[PDB]
Order: structure tokens, then C-alpha cells, then sequence
């Protein structure tokens, strides 16, 4: 249950916090990995073949 | 009559209610049943009413 | 309801958010009516008293 967590009831009912802070560094990892891509294959690889 | 008219209510209140009534309706969280059944009651007496 | 909600079942009709607002305004009812209240009794009634 997220609803469990979303209850956020007593420590006892499911507490998970921990499941939406490991999502929330998923999503900056991923969104940091495919920005860096983005800038090398459209900026910088084109800045390597003049160099 | 009197003294009726020479008292006056603090208009301050008005602020202060602002910011006291928006805490209220802030908790929208229902974190368990006895809640869920005290806004499932409110919900069906305020909408009975006007059915 | 609350399975549905564990589940995340996709074909559920049924989202019980209106019981959330009534929830709200019942609480707000009885903030706003205890600020009163405690206004009236601390601070207006005294000022009555005076007039």
C-alpha cells in the first residue's frame, strides 16, 4: 500500500517515506544522465569534430 | 440597547481568522477509518440537506 | 472502499475525495467557531462587562 503511506496514520501503519525518497533520487539521476547525453550528443560531440 | 452600541468587535479577527481557518481545511489527510466515517457523515448531512 | 486504493486497480470507478473537503470544512466549523469563542470570552465579554 501507498495508500498505507499516504494514510500516514502512526508509525506502525506503513511509514514510506523511504520508497518516495529512492523515487525522488531515481527521477534526478536519470533526468542528470539524459540531460549530460543530451549536451554531449548535440553540443559537444559537434565541438569535438571541430576541435 | 446602550450597551450594545458602545461595544465593537476587534476587526483584526478577520486576518487572524484567514490564516486560523486555512490551517483547519489544510489537514486533508484522513489518516484512518474513524475519520474516514466522521467526513463521510458531515459529507452526507451537508448534501442531504440541500437534496 | 479502501481495497481499491491498496490495489491500484485501473478499471475502479469509485475516488473518494469529496468526504476529504467536508472533513475540512467540519473542522474548519469548529476552529473558526473556538477562535470566537476565545475572543469573545478573553477579550470581548471583559470590554461588555466595562461598557
Amino acid at each position: 500500500g501507498f495508500y498505507y503511506y499516504q494514510r500516514h496514520f502512526v508509525d506502525s501503519e506503513l511509514e514510506c517515506n523511504d520508497v518516495v525518497l529512492f523515487w525522488r533520487i531515481q527521477r534526478m539521476l536519470a533526468i542528470t544522465a539524459n540531460t549530460l547525453r543530451q549536451q554531449l550528443t548535440n553540443t559537444e560531440v559537434r565541438r569535438l569534430e571541430k576541435n | 440597547e446602550e450597551s450594545i452600541k458602545r461595544h465593537k468587535w476587534n476587526d483584526f479577527a478577520e486576518d487572524s481568522l484567514r490564516v486560523i481557518q486555512h490551517n483547519a481545511l489544510e489537514d486533508r489527510s484522513i489518516s484512518d477509518k474513524q475519520q474516514w466515517d466522521a467526513a463521510i457523515y458531515f459529507m452526507e448531512e451537508a448534501l442531504q440537506a440541500r437534496l
